């Protein structure tokens, strides 16, 4: 049916499941350019996506949500039919244009799996105009109480344990850190902070910048060269991306590795991930659920002979920049959320009810 | 802005509180009703509930009407309790909050307009205007109800206070 | 009825018997003084027990004492108070505590034979120090008429293992009484090593008297399985994750703390009287029950 | 009503000696039904009555062969039926009926385990890599040659030495096709290097999810955490047991020595004692995954479910 986003790259072995699409041949090439068939919000979202503008976790979580608002809210039934059926219909192609477009971390899972959820949750009683409005008020409810008052929670609770003096690890675009580290500085305790970083999209400046332009004295420096720094930082603080049923943590493809590094100079891990973010599946390995994006973004400036120009162009070759990688609950000490300050190996109960 | 004649509210008085900061033996609720009176309420059972419940920092402030079952004045609290409660008596409560809000802007603009830097002296004479003007009607703090319903026509019963006609002024305008 | 008599009176109470663990003669104490509060509120008394907690607090350094002022806290106000008079609440108030007194006093017979089969027959138990609870599981698991032996630390501050050797012997059972820095030494020789605990963290692990974390990770090394003992209110709400984190309202009394915190990586199993548990558990638990 | 003590005697018995019946699973199905005839087949004044008759019952049970504690968790998980049926409902004699739907929810629900696991395994084992099993266990089989038909891969299975237990799987994936390999159970750590994520079975899910599992397998597991490569235990829920290791060490089933040394071995038996044990211990610490009837679980989560599953006042049972 509907325009498919065509696979690019010398799909590697071992990750042919998961697909590699990209940035230069856009999805929007084919489709009729009246957005009757597709929703004019959610394609505008949908693109804005694939061009990777919107990119922070819980960002594109209320990015997708505004965007179902605008749908709902200028939706309207087809003649004789229920609600909360023919509106789950209609969501489902669209989350699967936004699959193609890119792909959908468990952030907006839960986001739209709570949505259907609400919209089967209420019967045929509801008149158009209510109906369209108590769904507004309860993304309403859904946003406040899950992204901009769980932050809050999470940080007026994580303040308590930061110390004076002891600088401090941060992982780049993980917005909410960058919250809980300025919420903290403004109430009187000092640190540094380093930032740790990683090719190709070289994020932290976000981060750096959010945090500079507060008032934190900073530091920055490339994920490989985390065992510099390791000896003089006293407590990591990662961002995350998902919790899963055994316990573990994903994150950015660096994120394993700093855990890693740093449990091995025995400094501390934290992890701050608000409740919502919370799946429900697992992944011991870290080879089964990983968004494998563009390869020929990957380059990087070599006098101007860009060594992988040719990247298709050669017989062997075959790229990766594989996006999000899992700690094992071996290594991961403290999951700060508005619940509590909980141990890692102990999460999926305490959110699962 | 003080609250009424009754400065230290009675019992069976609902006052609409807000939850002031969530705490272990029951929620700390405070309101400006009774200006400023703070409090416990008993956590219920199904509150009881609130371990694994989200988030007992937001909900903070979203006031609402409790009544109050137990009562002290030099003990400092009120227990206000509400479960056992109806919604009748919310809109009850709800009207007598927008009587508050009416009254707490008439002060702001006799602070302003009456220029009356001093709180308890202006604030004291505001309350003995309410508390004659409402002992009539005896409803709660029926000061300002009977203000604004004679001041469709004959709000003139500011005569009493004949110190500043920018405080009728500002009454008769900002209402209507 | 002032805080005079509430102070001089816990130490009465732990005077008249030191065989009562700091916490519980708090406790004690506590319900005498929400006896005799003379006072008719709600908060007005919640209030007062805060107050009168924080100073038992900054009397005696324990941990033990304050983390059952909390759960006292917790559990008057349980299920809904059914606030009436703000005085029958009273009544049924401490009735609850009262019940809280049964259980804390039923917390070692309980742990003890929930623990004493966990002895296999015939190794060497290394405890740390004046464990009143592991001389308690112990003299259950003799009682048993089982064969074992005991090498007891000495935790050098005050002599602790001096004294548990000194009252277990009075059971007539193997002992020894290692140099507590030789615990590198004997922990070749011992299988498994019950340690009395003083609080219990939020994420598994217990904090002890001075040298339970080095003997804790001594006895991972060596795979030598790990055991611990904590009755219920010796939860506490602090997690640390350094052993310089540990608050310092409890590590005193030149430089030397007095008490210490271990990882839940290495603590193999709990003993809780509510029933065994695996560190997360603890947590899960914790939560749980806190309220 | 001899009847129903005579279908006690005959499990009983064919339970006191050997494989009977040669399932898991089907000792769990007889198991219920045995159950449910107890209490078809009796009444009680009070439930309590009902309580204490099933608790001698599964003594007899669990205290006759504790070496396979299933029927032990089975007569657990009936005991917390009736205590959750006399807790609602007289929170007093209709109830029965109550009580057999509950059986037959149960029941019904364990006749989907197996096909339950199924479904996780298309997501688990990427094509063309390597997975380790120690033993025949049927869910296992069930999980391979469940997901090897959109993929393709290479499982090495590995055999207990007492038996051939570790041969009719590697038969069995033969029938199925999939190019699988035998070895000895001594060569694990041989080849531990070029394995993904050992598969294995079990026989019992500890309340410290510490499983014991077939014999062979302390190893398999221990070679695991040495190269962190990831255990994947496929334990449906049933197989729970509220047992804390440490209890006496009634432990591993001491099958006949005849196994390791067959007695054809002359005089030298005289002073040679022997042992076989067919079940041991891997500690909780280096578990992974419970595949499990409700997905992904991890070992701390297990005693969630012992929370649950077992009213924990009667592990004692």
């Amino acid at each position: 049916q509907v325009p498919t986003r065509k696979d690019y790259g010398s799909k590697v072995s071992l990750f042919s499941h998961l697909p590699q699409y990209s940035r230069q041949n856009s999805l929007t090439q084919f489709m009729s350019i009246p957005s009757s068939v597709i929703h004019p919000a959610m394609v505008r979202l949908g693109l804005q996506y694939s061009q990777g503008l919107v990119s922070g976790s819980n960002a594109r979580c209320i990015a997708l949500l505004r965007a179902l608002q605008q749908v709902i809210q200028d939706y309207t039934t087809p003649p004789n039919e229920e609600l909360s059926r023919d509106l789950v219909n209609k969501l489902k192609p669209y989350m699967s244009f936004l699959t193609q477009c890119r792909p959908l971390s468990a952030s907006m899972h839960n986001a739209i799996k709570f949505l259907n959820k609400e919209i089967t949750s209420v019967g045929s009683s509801k008149r158009e105009e209510e109906a369209k409005s108590e769904l507004r008020a309860a993304i309403d409810r859904y946003v406040q109480e899950k992204i901009v008052l769980a932050a809050q929670a999470i940080s007026r609770f994580a303040y308590q344990k930061i110390s004076n003096g002891d600088v401090i690890l941060v992982y780049g675009c993980s917005s909410l850190v960058s919250r809980i580290l300025q919420e903290a500085w403004t109430e009187g305790r000092r640190f540094r902070v380093v930032v740790v970083d990683s090719r190709p999209w070289l994020e932290g400046r976000h981060t750096l910048r959010s945090l500079v332009h507060a008032g934190v004295p900073a530091s920055y420096l490339l994920i490989p060269a985390a065992s510099y720094v390791l000896p003089e930082v006293s407590k990591v603080l990662l961002g995350a991306h998902a919790l899963l049923a055994n316990g573990s943590v994903m994150s950015r493809v660096g994120t394993a590795q700093l855990a890693l590094v740093a449990r091995a100079h025995n400094v501390p891990v934290l992890v701050c991930c608000e409740t919502y973010k919370f799946c429900e599946r697992v992944q011991t390995d870290a080879f089964v659920s990983n968004e494998l994006d563009d390869p020929d973004d990957l380059q990087c400036k070599r006098g101007e002979h860009v060594a992988l120009a040719n990247w298709q162009n050669h017989a062997s070759l075959r790229l990766l920049n594989l996006v999000y990688d899992v700690t094992p609950p071996e290594l991961v000490d403290l999951v700060i959320t508005e619940l509590g300050m909980i141990p890692c190996s102990s999460v999926p109960v305490v959110l699962r009810v | 802005c003080r609250f009424y004649q009754h400065k230290f509210p009675e019992v069976e008085d609902v006052v609409m509180v807000n939850v002031r900061s969530i705490a272990e033996m029951g929620a700390y609720v405070s309101l400006l009703e009774y200006n400023n009176i703070e409090g416990m309420i008993l956590l219920s059972e199904l509150s009881r509930r609130r371990i694994r419940s989200i988030n007992k920092l937001i909900r903070i402030g979203r006031n609402e009407c409790v009544v109050v079952i137990r009562v002290d004045k030099e003990k400092g609290y009120i227990d206000l309790s509400k479960r056992r409660v109806s919604p009748e008596e919310a809109i009850k409560c709800e009207d007598k909050f927008t009587k508050s809000k009416t009254v707490y802007s008439i002060l702001r603009h006799v602070a302003e307009v009456l220029e009356y830097t001093k709180d308890e002296q202006l604030e004291s004479l505001f309350q003995r205007t309410a508390w004659v003007f409402d002992d009539k009607y005896k409803r709660p703090g029926y000061g300002a109800y009977d203000a604004f319903k004679h001041a469709v026509s004959d709000p003139s019963i500011l005569d009493s206070l004949d110190l500043n006609e920018d405080e009728r002024e500002v009454l008769i305008n900002n209402i209507n | 009825m002032d805080d005079k008599e509430l102070i001089e009176y816990f130490k009465s109470q732990m005077k008249e018997d030191p065989d009562m663990a700091s916490a519980v003669a708090a406790i004690r104490t506590l319900l005498e003084f929400l006896k005799r509060d003379k006072g008719e509120t709600i908060q007005g008394l919640r209030a007062n027990l805060t107050s009168a907690i924080e100073t038992l607090c900054g009397v005696d350094s324990s941990v033990a004492v304050s983390s059952g002022g909390e759960l006292f806290l917790r559990f008057i106000s349980l299920a809904s108070l059914e606030y009436s008079d703000y005085s029958k609440c009273k009544k049924i108030m401490i009735e609850r505590g009262e019940l809280f007194l049964r259980r804390i006093s039923l917390s070692r017979n309980k742990i003890a034979d929930l623990c004493h089969t966990f002895i296999k027959d015939g190794a060497t138990i290394l405890t740390h120090a004046y464990s009143r609870v592991v001389l308690r599981v112990l003299e259950a698991a003799v009682a048993a008429k089982k064969r074992f032996s005991v090498y007891v630390t000495e935790s050098q501050p005050d002599l602790s293992g001096k004294k548990m050797a000194k009252a277990l012997c009075h059971l007539n059972v193997p002992v020894t009484v290692v140099l507590d820095a030789a615990v590198g030494y004997i922990m070749e020789k011992a299988d498994l090593v019950i340690v009395g605990a003083e609080g219990v963290v939020e994420n598994g692990g217990i904090i002890n008297k001075i040298g339970t974390n080095q003997m804790a990770v001594c006895a991972k090394a060596q795979n030598k399985p790990f055991y611990v003992v904590a009755e219920s209110f010796k939860f506490v709400r602090l997690f640390p994750l350094n052993q310089q984190d540990v608050p310092d309202k409890f590590k005193y009394k030149e430089e030397h703390p007095w008490v210490d915190y271990t990882a839940p990586s290495l603590i193999t199993l709990l003993f809780t009287d509510l029933g065994v548990l695996t560190p997360s558990a603890v947590s899960d638990e914790l939560i749980k029950l806190y309220l | 009503g001899s009847e129903l003590s005579e279908r006690i005697e005959s499990f009983v018995e064919t339970l006191k000696r050997g494989g009977g019946p040669r399932s898991s699973e089907e000792m769990a199905r007889e198991t219920l039904g045995l159950l449910r005839q107890i209490i078809t087949d009796h009444r009680w004044s009070n439930a309590g009555e009902l309580m204490e008759l099933i608790r001698r019952e599964g003594r007899r049970m669990t205290a006759a062969q504790p070496s396979e504690t299933t029927v032990g968790n089975m007569v657990r998980r009936v005991l917390k039926i009736i205590r959750e049926e006399y807790g609602r409902l007289h929170g007093y004699a209709q109830l029965q009926s109550n009580i057999i739907e509950a059986i037959n929810e149960l029941l019904v629900e364990l006749e989907g385990t197996m096909e339950n696991i199924a479904a996780q395994a298309l997501e688990h084992i990427h094509s063309n890599e390597v997975i380790m099993t120690i033993g025949f266990s049927r869910t296992v089989e069930a999980f391979l040659k469940e997901a090897a038909r959109k993929r393709k891969f290479h499982v090495i299975v590995a055999e207990c030495a007492p038996f051939c237990q570790g041969h009719e799987m590697a038969v069995n994936l033969s029938k199925a096709g999939i190019e699988t390999t035998v070895m000895t159970d001594a060569a694990i750590f041989a080849v531990m290097s070029r394995v993904n994520k050992v598969i294995i079975g079990t026989k019992t899910i500890l309340a410290n999810g510490a499983l014991r599992a077939v014999t062979g397998t302390h190893t398999l597991a221990l070679a695991a955490k040495h190269h962190s490569t990831p255990l994947i235990v496929c334990a449906p829920m049933f197989k729970l047991s509220p047992q804390f290791p440490n209890e006496e060490d009634s432990f591993h089933k001491f099958v006949a020595p005849e196994e390791v040394l067959p007695f054809t071995e002359g005089d030298i038996l005289e002073k040679v004692s022997v042992h076989c044990p067919v079940f041991d211990y891997v500690p909780p610490e280096l578990i992974t995954l419970f595949i499990s009837n409700i997905g992904g679980n991890a070992p701390s989560y297990i005693y969630r479910l012992m929370s649950e599953l077992y009213h924990p006042d009667d592990h004692v049972l």
